[PDB]
RNA sequence: UAGCGGCGAGCGAACGGGGAGCAGCCCAGAGCCUGAAUCAGUGUGUGUGUUAGUGGAAGCGUCUGGAAAGGCGCGCGAUACAGGGUGACAGCCCCGUACACAAAAAUGCACAUGCUGUGAGCUCGAUGAGUAGGGCGGGACACGUGGUAUCCUGUCUGAAUAUGGGGGGACCAUCCUCCAAGGCUAAAUACUCCUGACUGACCGAUAGUGAACCAGUACCGUGAGGGAAAGGCGAAAAGAACCCCGGCGAGGGGAGUGAAAAAGAACCUGAAACCGUGUACGUACAAGCAGUGGGAGCACGCUUAGGCGUGUGACUGCGUACCUUUUGUAUAAUGGGUCAGCGACUUAUAUUCUGUAGCAAGGUUAACCGAAUAGGGGAGCCGAAGGGAAACCGAGUCUUAACU
RNA sequence: GCUUGACUGCGAGCGUGACGGCGCGAGCAGGUGCGAAAGCAGGUCAUAGUGAUCCGGUGGUUCUGAAUGGAAGGGCCAUC
C-alpha cells in the first residue's frame, strides 16, 4: 500500500469526450454536431418548451388550481417516527424536537405507515383510521 | 446558478406518484354551448402528459 | 485483536483511492490566471473594414486566433477541494490503518519521547529501533520530540488528531504511541 | 498546464516526411504535399496488392498460352486437358516449366491432349 | 418556493431557522446636586511594534572531469536539510536559515497618570405639523394598477397629537404590536494604487503584463487615441598580442585564449521551409495527380560465394491531389505559396441519467467554529405516501347523490 | 298522435392522431318520454357548419380566506 499502488475502481473513472480531435477519435470535424443549422452554432438551441413557433404544451394547456397555504404548514407522521420522540408523548413540539416535521409545522397527522410497536400517547394531532387502530393496538392512546 | 422553473408549465402540470404529470383538458374554457355534454363531461377529469410530451415537460419543470 | 473494525478491516481499494485523491485535490492552491479576449489589453477597434480588403475578416487585435490574443478558455483561480463524506474518510482511514497493520508497518509504543530537543537524540534513538522514515504519532504536541524531528526529513511527528490518509500511507513504518492508538480508536469508533 | 506542441508536431511531420522519400518536389519535401502523396501511396499500395494477383496470373496464363502452341494446342484446350487427366499443377507453376522445363512441358501437353482425345 | 409576468421571455421575495458580530445613546428643559460618568484634545511615563543592525553550528580523503557540490570511502552539525550562490547536483565553501539579541533618533499602538475642555446622577417634566393621511402624476417595493397593502414625492391639500397615533398586504370590526414627522453610534461587511513576507499540479520569450530588453518607448495619428518588435558568448573576458591577403577596408586565413571558437561577440542548442557544392544512378522519340504493382541495368556495401542489402529506376499494368460543400466534384465550385510556432466543445453553478464508492429506511450536512483536508456544526435538503384545485382524507384518494 | 333522451353522472372496450386533440361505444346509476309490450331515445341518414391558451365577464359553490371573524381576490362547476 503506497501512493503509486492505488487504483480506482474498474469503471469509476471514465474518460471525457474531447470534440474536434481528428478522424480517429470519432469526435473530430463537426465534433458530434451534425451539418449546419442552429444546433450546429456556438451558443445555438432553442429554448426549452420551444416547438418551432407551434403554441407550446405549457401555453395550449389550461392554467388549474391554487397553491394553499396551510398545506405548507400541514406534514405528515409515520407510524415509525412515533418511537423516535423523546418521553413517548407524540405532540407537535416533542416531534419537533425530535426533528421529524420543521418548525413551522402547525398541523400534523399520524399515518398508517410503517408501523409501531410501543404504547405511544398522541396528544393534538389527527390520526388516520388506520394509524389509531395501530396506536391502539400497540397499547397507545389518541388523546385529541 | 440554479435553473429556474417555467412559472406558466407549473402552474398547467402536477408530478403524480410514478413521475408522470396530470394536466387539465385543453377546450373547456369556452365556445361551450356548441360542444355535446358528452365531449364536456369526457374534458373534466384531469389527464396524464403523453409520452412525446414528457421530455418538453420534464425539461421546463426540473423542481416538480 | 484495540477495535477489530479500525485496525483489522479488509482492504478497501477503491475508498482509500477516492480519499488520498481528495486529500491530494485539497492541497491545492488553484492560483492562476490568463486573459480571455475581454482582458487582453487593446482597443475594441475593428482592425480593417470587412470587406474589400482581401484579408480575413478580423474583429478585435485581441481574438484568440492572433499572436497577443485572448486565451480562448482563460482559465480562473479555481477551488479542486472535494468533498469527502464523513463515514468515506473514516472509512479509508480504517482500511490504512488496518493494511499498516497486516503489513507490519505500525509499531506500537506505550511512550516515545527524546529528553533535550536535539536532532541528534531522536536520530539515535530511532536507528536503535530500525527506523529511518517514519510517522510518530503521539498522544499530545510536545516540544521537543517536535523540535527534535524538524530537521529530520524522513520523520514527522504528530499528535493523534492531525493524522491524515495520505501520510499514514506516505511513510514507510507508523509508530504509535498507546495513548494515540486509544485517541483514534476514540476517533474512528 | 500549458503544453507546448513543437516536439510531438516535428515527431508526426518527420514521420510522414521519411515515408515521402523518393518523391519529386514539394512531394518529398512539404509536409502538407507528402502527406497527400503518403495516403495515395498507402490507398494505391492496398489496391495493387489485388491487382499484382491479377497481373501475375495474367502473365502465367499468356506464357502457359504460348508454350501450349508451340506443343500444338490452345491454353483453353490445355487446361481442360489436364483438368480431365486430373492434373492439379498451377499456373504460376505450369508458366515456371513453360520457361525453364520445356521437356515436361511437352509431357504435361502429352498428359493433356491424351486426356481430351 | 410564494408570487410577479404581452401569466410570454423572463423577474423572483418574505416569514422562519442556522451562523459571524454584538452596544447602545443623546437633543426637543428646566430644577436640584455639582462638575463626579464617558469619550475627545494636548503632555509625561510605561511597556510593546516599526523605521538601520548583531552573533548564528558542522568535511575531509580519493575517482572522473576544464572545473566537483557528482561517484566512492570515512566523519560531523541539526530548535539550522527554508532558499540562494559558488567552474556539474553542497546540511558542514559562501550568503543565509533555526535560534538568540539590538536603537542615538523619529514614530504606530496599548495602558498608567496630570492639565484643559466634556459634563454623570436624581426628581419634575416634555415627546419632532405644512407632518401623518388624502386627490392627481410618477417612481420604489420580487409585486408590470392589479382586488394592491407598504415606502418616496412633482403638484393640490391636510389631521389627531398619548383620553392620541402607525402597522398587521384591498377594506371593516376585534385583538395584538409599535410610537413617524430630530440626531449620533463600534464590530461582523467591501476594496487594494501601494509596502513586506510567503505560496502555486500558474507562464517560461508568438507564452506570461502591451512592456523579462531604457515600453506606454519607437512608430502611427491634427487630436482624443492607437501602439510594436526586441532575452541567452563563456566558469571566468581569458572578448582573439602577433603574422598574412585586402582599400592603413569589409571579410577571411593562421597564431593565441578556452573544456569547447562548427562558444568569436550576425555568439547556448541550432529544427523546417528555402538555397548551394560534391558523389551514385537516371534523364535529350517523350505525353497527363508524378505514385503504386511489376522490373532490367548501373554503383556501392555484405557472413551460402553466394545471394542479399542500400541508392537509382530504363521499360511496363493500374492510376484525374487534399479540404469543404453537396443529389453529385479531377472538377473549370470553396480554401490553402511553403515552413515553423500559435489557433476552436471550456469554466462555474444547478439539474437529470449512467458508472463507481460509502452508508442504508435512512443518506448527507451548509454557513460557521476549528491552526486543524480532522473533529464539531443536522439549520437544512433528499427519501421512506399518495390522492385531490382545495379543505381534507390517507394505503388509499378523487370523481359522483352513489358507483357495477 | 303524444312528447323533451337536444337528459345529469359515468363508462368495458375500440378507432384516429407527433402532440394538443377528435371520434365510436355497449353497459352501470339517477331521473324522463313514447309504446299494450318487446323495446327505443344521451339530438338530426352519415361525413363540413370551426378557434388552443392567456386575460376578463356572469351565475353557482363558505374549497381557499396573509393576526382572528368576515370580506376582497383566488379555486372548483356551469357559461360568455
Ligand atoms: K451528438
Ligand atoms: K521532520
Ligand atoms: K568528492
Ligand atoms: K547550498
Ligand atoms: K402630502
Ligand atoms: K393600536
Ligand atoms: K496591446
Ligand atoms: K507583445
Ligand atoms: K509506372
Ligand atoms: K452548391
Ligand atoms: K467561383
Ligand atoms: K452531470
Ligand atoms: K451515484
Ligand atoms: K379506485
Ligand atoms: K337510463
Ligand atoms: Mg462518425
Ligand atoms: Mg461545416
Ligand atoms: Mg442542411
Ligand atoms: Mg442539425
Ligand atoms: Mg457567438
Ligand atoms: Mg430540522
Ligand atoms: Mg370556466
Ligand atoms: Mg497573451
Ligand atoms: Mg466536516
Ligand atoms: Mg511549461
Ligand atoms: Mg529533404
Ligand atoms: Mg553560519
Ligand atoms: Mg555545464
Ligand atoms: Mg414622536
Ligand atoms: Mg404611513
Ligand atoms: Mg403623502
Ligand atoms: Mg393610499
Ligand atoms: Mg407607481
Ligand atoms: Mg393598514
Ligand atoms: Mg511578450
Ligand atoms: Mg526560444
Ligand atoms: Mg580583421
Ligand atoms: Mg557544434
Ligand atoms: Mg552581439
Ligand atoms: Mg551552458
Ligand atoms: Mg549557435
Ligand atoms: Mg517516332
Ligand atoms: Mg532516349
Ligand atoms: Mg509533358
Ligand atoms: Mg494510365
Ligand atoms: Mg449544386
Ligand atoms: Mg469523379
Ligand atoms: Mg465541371
Ligand atoms: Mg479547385
Ligand atoms: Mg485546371
Ligand atoms: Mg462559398
Ligand atoms: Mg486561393
Ligand atoms: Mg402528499
Ligand atoms: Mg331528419
Ligand atoms: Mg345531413
Ligand atoms: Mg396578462
Ligand atoms: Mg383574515
Ligand atoms: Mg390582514
Amino acid at each position: 500500500m503506497r501512493l503509486n499502488t492505488l487504483s480506482p475502481a474498474e469503471g469509476s473513472k471514465k474518460a471525457g469526450k474531447r470534440l474536434g480531435r481528428g478522424i480517429g477519435s470519432g469526435l473530430g470535424k463537426t465534433g458530434g454536431r451534425g451539418h449546419k443549422g442552429q444546433k450546429s452554432r456556438s451558443g445555438g438551441g432553442v429554448r426549452r418548451g420551444f416547438e418551432g413557433g407551434q403554441m407550446p404544451l405549457y401555453r395550449r394547456l389550461p392554467k388549474f388550481g391554487f397553491t394553499s397555504r396551510k398545506a405548507a404548514i400541514t406534514a405528515e407522521i409515520r407510524l415509525s417516527d412515533l418511537a423516535k420522540v423523546e418521553g413517548g408523548v407524540v405532540d407537535l413540539n416533542t416531534l419537533k424536537a425530535a426533528n421529524i416535521i420543521g418548525i413551522q409545522i402547525e398541523f400534523a397527522k399520524v399515518i398508517l405507515a410503517g408501523e409501531v410497536t410501543t404504547p405511544v400517547t398522541v396528544r393534538g394531532l389527527r390520526v388516520t383510521k388506520g394509524a389509531r387502530a395501530a396506536i391502539e393496538a400497540a397499547g397507545g392512546k389518541i388523546e385529541e | 446558478p440554479k435553473i429556474k422553473t417555467v412559472r406558466g408549465a407549473a402552474k398547467r402540470f402536477k408530478k403524480t406518484g410514478k413521475g408522470g404529470f396530470k394536466h387539465k383538458h385543453a377546450n373547456l374554457r369556452h365556445i361551450l354551448t356548441k360542444k355535446a355534454t358528452k365531449r364536456k363531461r369526457h374534458l373534466r377529469p384531469k389527464a396524464m402528459v403523453s409520452k412525446g410530451d414528457l421530455g418538453l415537460v420534464i425539461a421546463c419543470l426540473p423542481y416538480a | 485483536m484495540v477495535s477489530e473494525t479500525t485496525f483489522g478491516r479488509d482492504f478497501n481499494e477503491a475508498l482509500v483511492h477516492q480519499v488520498v485523491v481528495a486529500y491530494a485535490a485539497g492541497a491545492r492552491q488553484g492560483t492562476r490566471a490568463q486573459k480571455t479576449r475581454a482582458e487582453v489589453t487593446g482597443s475594441g477597434k475593428k482592425p480593417w473594414r470587412q470587406k474589400g480588403t482581401g484579408r480575413a475578416r478580423s474583429g478585435s487585435i485581441k481574438s484568440p486566433i492572433w499572436r497577443s490574443g485572448g486565451v480562448t478558455f482563460a482559465a480562473r483561480p479555481q477551488d479542486h477541494s472535494q468533498k469527502v463524506n464523513k463515514k468515506m474518510y473514516r472509512g479509508a482511514l480504517k482500511s490504512i490503518l488496518s493494511e499498516l497493520v497486516r503489513q507490519d508497518r505500525l509499531i506500537v509504543v506505550e511512550k516515545f519521547s527524546v529528553e533535550a530537543p536535539k536532532t541528534k537524540l531522536l536520530a539515535q534513538k530511532l536507528k536503535d529501533m530500525a527506523l529511518e522514515d517514519v510517522l510518530i504519532i503521539t498522544g499530545e504536541l510536545d516540544e521537543n520530540l517536535f523540535l527534535a524531528a524538524r530537521n529530520l526529513h524522513k520523520v514527522d511527528v504528530r499528535d493523534a488528531t492531525g493524522i491524515d490518509p495520505v501520510s499514514l500511507i506516505a511513510f514507510d513504518k507508523v509508530v504509535m504511541t498507546a495513548d494515540a492508538v486509544k485517541q483514534v480508536e476514540e476517533m474512528l469508533a | 498546464a500549458r503544453v507546448k506542441r513543437g516536439v510531438i508536431a516535428r515527431a508526426r511531420h518527420k514521420k510522414i516526411l521519411k515515408q515521402a522519400k523518393g518523391y519529386y518536389g514539394a512531394r518529398s519535401r512539404v509536409y502538407r504535399v507528402a502527406f497527400q502523396a503518403v495516403i495515395k501511396a498507402g490507398q494505391y499500395a492496398y489496391r495493387d496488392r489485388r491487382q499484382r494477383k491479377r497481373q501475375f496470373r495474367q502473365l502465367w496464363i499468356a506464357r502457359i498460352n504460348a508454350a501450349a502452341r508451340q506443343n500444338g494446342i490452345s491454353y483453353s484446350k490445355f487446361i481442360n486437358g489436364l483438368k480431365k487427366a486430373s492434373v492439379e499443377i498451377d499456373r504460376k507453376i505450369l508458366a515456371d516449366i513453360a520457361v525453364f522445363d520445356k521437356v515436361a512441358f511437352t509431357a504435361l501437353v502429352e498428359k493433356a491432349k491424351a486426356a481430351l482425345a
